[PDB]
RNA sequence: ACAGGUUUGGUCCUGGCCUUUCUAUUAAUUCUUAAUAAAAUUACACAUGCAAGUAUCCGCGCCCCGGUGAGAAUGCCCUCCAGAUCUUAAAGAUCAAAAGGAGCAGGUAUCAAGCACACCUAUAACGGUAGCUCAUAACGCCUUGCUCAACCACACCCCCACGGGAAACAGCAGUGAUAAAAAUUAAGCCAUGAACGAAAGUUUGACUAAGUUAUAUUAAUUAGAGUUGGUAAAUCUCGUGCCAGCCACCGCGGUCAUACGAUUAACCCAAAUUAAUAGAUCCACGGCGUAAAGAGUGUUUAAGAAAAAAAAUCACAAU
RNA sequence: CACGAUAGCUAGGACCCAAACUGGGAUUAGAUACCCCACUAUGCCUAGCCCUAAACCCAAAUAGUUACAUAACAAAACUA
RNA sequence: AUGACCCACCAAUCACA
């Protein structure tokens, strides 16, 4: 539907059934609704570790870089998984959080063997 | 109607859509006095001419039928 | 093969001597019209109540909590003084571990104070008795007393143990002994509550309300009440959104003996109802189910026996027409049910066949259930079915709706509110389908517009006075028109007589005949009045009478006697 | 449709009605526990709380999401795009108003005419021709969201909102009324989305995870409902006696009732089972001497067929 | 668009004979019928209307075939 | 001139071990 402004972006829809998420990548517009109507799809992300312990993502990359090439915008998790991808640099939120993880399993290092004490 | 006979207990109700209409009573013997709220439902008795609305036997002010005692 | 497993909430076993807990009193103040309840209760409250009142009458039980300079809990419950709401009271004195019984001094012990002690008496209820108007001119603590000896009510003086304490309730006289009286009452019969166990309550009154619901004023007997819990009075249930308290402040939880204002009913409430909080919502939903079926087999059963009854005369009146009539083959007996051949029975399913024996069609819809009740008693109280007859088609809790209209526009009912509104919409709809909707917020009235409906409808006494006496003399044979038509000469004797007034003729002390003459002639002239001495011909409309030479003539009027209602309400 | 019951004393034909299947709502009767899905009487009126903020001030956001189906034969599909926005110099790209039209698009012709509904000139006016739509349905009237990754419309009412009625939940919960129709006045921003911020981040009744409900599936811990004349699986003994009652259709009950009511046995579905109502499905690529139907007659109009071979024409009572 | 049996309408003219209606006579329980007698509108001519029929050969028009082939009855079955 | 209504065909054996 006819919209007063925002932009083409890569998000991701969230399909899924209660406990089971998955979601579909997508070139949407910005204004419309979450589930709802999109551009193009690009690929698919499931969430959910399988059988063998892996989490599958599918990205479209020839049409994923037609689309950044027109100027769409990345949500922060698209960013971090093309990252992880290693398509895009790392996030810097990405390695961020990585190290804070890093400093919180050294104090809780250090409380472990001074609650041993 | 005349190949078959007895005598049919029916009421006349008013229904929520204002419309007044004869209305029929299944079972054997009921207490049904005026102001009565019912429910009544579609089935078309056949014996009796014209009368298309029946009772619903167990709601509101028509009682279940009561096992002889 | 199928029992059905009897599952509803029954009051709990009484609690272990252990977790028995001091209480706090609950006191009813009652007694006879005007002798200062309300007065009392505004001001310990420091509140007005008696001045904003409509018609400075207390038409509603109200629970109040008070907290005195002692530090002294107690909760007053507000009851009625007419004799109208004795239900009310009667409820009041279930609810209640002390009463005050308010007797005014000027008046001294009447019916309504008679009542009031009879329901504390029945329900072995401590009694207090506080004498009022102590700062009249008249006032006589001694009589009263006197009175009171004479009821099997034992003043302190006496070695009673009834305590009597004399108070002024505009003055604020005795007040603190009529406080300290009730503390120490209630010091002396060791209540105990528990607080820990589910909640038993009993409702006092319960309405709705356009924001809040379905709304309950409830006197938790014992059990601490929380936001949220399950409760079931009577035939419906309630999750609790709010407990509230009657300034309207939102209570978080509460204690035996205090007044809640409740929220969250699926229905509403019977006032007087007790409330026992169960588990969970299924459970409430097994309970509810299990009365609904328990009454329903009850009034089935009634309903079993006078259907049996109808049945069974018609049974009889099969058999009568079966056998009597001479049973031999059944075709035969098509034939010989030729004896009995003309059957006359008029039987007309129309709904307008009952409005000349003047009926009354009444809808009530009052404020509270308490209010409802109370007229719904009024009208229980009806004696004169020959009269009129009161037909109560509908009655219910909440404000003038479109399907109390409607309800009244089939049944050509009358609609009466109390305490209540009827909102434009409504009004200029019943203006449509010609409904009267007559609003009343003083009960009395009510019932007197009542009586005023009964008596509009009420048959017009007819009564027969004369006019005028004249004796035939001559009989003659006129022609006119072909028609030989016969002509009564009369000679009038005593009073007049006129021409569209009704006759009839006397034969030696028989009455022959009733009806109008054709034509009054006297002369050649038409004369609508003859007067005493006058001679007048008369020809009658009907040719099968006979005019002797003898005859005697009565002409009367009807005149209307206009009867009021032969039912009186006791109060 | 793989069909079946029912017109008659009977047979055939024609022709309706009904049965058998599948779904949804409601009701009755029954109901043990999980999970998942779905949650729906009301464009009537609404108490209370919450649903839009972010941010070094400006700004940017704030029916976008969410709600609803009131209105409108709206419209589907398709041209063409002004504008807004994003990115970058530009060029691109996303959403696409207005304007359009190959085609398709509810009922009603007992709505048959509409009444200015066209074009030219040229300068944008003066002026001039007398047209335009329509039985291939104009112009009316009634009913109505939809063709569904979605779309269209509304946003208290007066199509609109300057004004005027008047003081707005068709946001989440709730509540009155109303209806056959009944989910929490709940917890979190932890994930996705959205807004804003350079950013850590904050906000979000979107949403996520929960609560409620036999509405539907599935799994097992759960047994009850309907029926037993024929269609149509399945019955015995009493009671009743054209009564009381029963039935979807045919019909049953008049003293030997497998048809009522109850019992015994059985059948069939099963945490459900019946009933009621709406759907799905269903009419004619068939017919018109006697069954519904060849319009009393001929000519032309519009529209169609020409699909290979020829013809117009002579006793008698046309007008 | 132009016609369209009988009946019927309007206006003027005709009138032998027939005849709804009506009046008489029979018949009959009745007889506002059938049967008998009289007589009228009308049947006729001119002019205008009216537009209906069991207007039915209950079988549409135009070209064809006698192949396939019986619901029944009727006037055999069919193609475009 | 006449002559209530109602009437009909929807179940299967015997005999022996
Ligand atoms: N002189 C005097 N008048 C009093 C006293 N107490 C009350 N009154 C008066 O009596 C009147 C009735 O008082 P009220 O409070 O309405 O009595 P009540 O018993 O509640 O009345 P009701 O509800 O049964 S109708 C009031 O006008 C009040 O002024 C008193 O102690 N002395
Ligand atoms: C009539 O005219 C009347 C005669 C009756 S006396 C037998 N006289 C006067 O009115
Ligand atoms: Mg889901
Ligand atoms: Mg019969
Ligand atoms: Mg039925
Ligand atoms: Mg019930
Ligand atoms: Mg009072
Ligand atoms: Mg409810
Ligand atoms: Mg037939
Ligand atoms: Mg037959
Ligand atoms: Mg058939
Ligand atoms: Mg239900
Ligand atoms: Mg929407
Ligand atoms: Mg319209
Ligand atoms: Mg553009
Ligand atoms: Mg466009
Ligand atoms: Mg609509
Ligand atoms: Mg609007
Ligand atoms: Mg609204
Ligand atoms: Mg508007
Ligand atoms: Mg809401
Ligand atoms: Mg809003
Ligand atoms: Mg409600
Ligand atoms: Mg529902
Ligand atoms: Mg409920
Ligand atoms: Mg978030
Ligand atoms: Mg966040
Ligand atoms: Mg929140
Ligand atoms: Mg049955
Ligand atoms: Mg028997
Ligand atoms: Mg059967
Ligand atoms: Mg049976
Ligand atoms: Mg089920
Ligand atoms: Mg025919
Ligand atoms: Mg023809
Ligand atoms: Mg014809
Ligand atoms: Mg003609
Ligand atoms: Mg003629
Ligand atoms: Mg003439
Ligand atoms: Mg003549
Ligand atoms: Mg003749
Ligand atoms: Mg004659
Ligand atoms: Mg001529
Ligand atoms: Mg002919
Ligand atoms: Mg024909
Ligand atoms: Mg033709
Ligand atoms: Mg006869
Ligand atoms: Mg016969
Ligand atoms: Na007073």
């Amino acid at each position: 539907r006819a919209y007063r402004g925002g932009h083409l972006t890569i998000r991701l829809a969230l399909g899924g059934c209660t406990n089971r998420p998955f979601y579909r990548i997508v070139a949407a517009h910005s204004k419309c609704p979450r589930d709802g109507r999109f551009v193009e799809q690009l690929g698919s992300y499931d969430p959910l570790p399988n059988s063998h312990g892996e989490k599958l993502v599918a990205l479209n990359f020839d049409r994923i870089r037609h689309w950044i090439g027109c100027g769409a915008h990345l949500s922060k998790p698209v960013e971090k998984l093309l990252g992880l991808s290693g398509f895009y640099p790392l996030h810097p939120m990405m390695i961020t959080n990585a190290e804070r993880l890093r400093r919180k399993r050294a104090r809780e290092v250090l409380l472990a063997s001074q609650k041993t004490d | 109607k005349k190949p078959n006979s007895a005598n049919r207990k029916c009421c006349r109700v008013r229904l929520s859509t204002g419309r007044e209409a004869v209305c029929f009573i299944p079972g054997e013997g009921h207490s049904l006095q005026e102001h009565h709220v019912v429910l009544v439902q579609g089935g078309r008795t056949q014996d009796l001419p014209g009368v298309k609305l029946t009772v619903v036997r167990g709601k509101y002010d028509c009682g279940h039928v009561q096992k002889k005692k | 093969d199928k029992v059905r497993k009897n599952k509803d909430a029954v009051r709990r076993p009484q609690a272990d001597p252990a977790l028995l807990t001091p209480r706090s009193p609950v006191v009813t103040i009652m007694g006879h019209v005007d002798h200062g309840k309300t007065t009392l209760l505004d001001k310990f409250r420091k509140t007005q109540v008696a001045a904003v009142e409509t018609g400075g009458i207390t038409q509603h039980i109200g629970a109040f909590l008070v907290s005195l300079p002692s530090g002294e809990k107690i909760t007053f419950l507000d009851t009625p003084g007419h004799a109208a709401f004795s239900a009310m009271r009667a409820r009041g004195a279930q609810v209640t571990d002390i009463v005050v019984l308010v007797v005014a001094a000027d008046d001294g012990v009447m019916k309504q104070t008679v009542e009031s002690i009879q329901h504390a008496k029945d329900a072995q209820v401590p009694i207090i008795l506080a004498v009022n108007k102590c700062d009249k001119a008249e006032a006589d603590p001694e009589k009263v007393k006197k009175e009171l000896l004479a009821y099997d009510v034992v003043c302190e003086d006496y070695g009673g143990d009834v305590q009597a304490v004399p108070v002024s309730a505009l003055t604020g006289d005795n007040l603190m002994a009529l406080a300290e009286a009730t503390v120490a009452l209630a010091e002396m019969l060791e209540l105990k509550a528990d607080p820990n166990g589910p909640v038993e309550g009993t409702v006092i009154e319960s309405f709705t309300d356009k924001g809040r619901g379905l709304v309950t004023t409830a006197i938790i007997q014992r059990g601490t009440l929380r936001k949220g819990s399950v409760l079931v009075a009577g035939k419906c249930w309630a999750k609790v959104r709010l407990m509230f308290d009657e300034n309207g402040k939102t209570i978080d939880e509460a204690y035996p003996s205090m007044p809640v204002g409740i929220t969250g009913w699926r229905d509403l409430p019977s006032a007087g109802e007790e409330i026992l909080e169960v588990e969970s919502e299924p459970r409430a939903r097994e309970v509810v189910d299990w009365r609904k079926y328990e009454q329903e087999q009850e009034k089935g059963q009634e309903d079993l026996k006078i259907i049996e009854e109808k049945r069974k005369e018609h049974k009889e009146a099969h058999q009568k027409a079966r056998e009597k009539y001479g049973h031999l083959l059944w075709k035969k007996r098509s034939i010989l049910r030729f004896l009995e051949r003309k059957e006359q029975i008029p039987l007309k399913p129309k709904e307008k066949r009952e409005r000349d024996s003047n009926v009354l069609s009444v809808i009530i819809k009052g404020d509270v259930d308490g209010s409802v009740e109370a007229i719904l008693n009024i009208i229980d109280t009806y004696d004169a079915s020959h009269e009129c007859e009161l037909e109560l088609v509908h009655f219910g809790v909440g404000d003038v709706s479109a399907n109390d209209v409607n309800l009244a526009e089939t049944f050509d009912g009358v609609i009466y509110g109390f305490n209540v509104n009827a909102g434009n919409v409504i009004q200029q709809s019943a203006a449509k389908k010609g409904v009267k909707i007559k609003l009343h917020k003083i009960i009395y009235r009510l019932v007197e517009d009542l009586q005023e409906e009964l008596s509009s409808r009420l048959p017009c006494a007819v009564e027969e006075h004369p006019v005028g006496e004249a004796s035939i003399l001559a009989t003659f044979s006129v022609t006119e028109g072909k028609k030989k038509v016969p002509v009564a000469g009369c000679r009038v004797q005593k009073g007049q007589l006129e021409k569209q007034k009704k006759f009839k003729l006397t034969r030696n002390g028989h009455v022959i005949w009733k009806g109008s003459l054709t034509s009054l002639k006297h002369h050649k002239d038409d004369i609508s009045i003859v007067k005493t001495g006058m001679d007048c011909g008369l020809s009658l409309d009907e040719d099968n009478m006979e005019f002797q030479v003898g005859d005697r003539i009565v002409c009367y009027e009807e005149k209307q006697i206009q009867a009021k209602t032969s039912w009186d309400p006791g109060f």
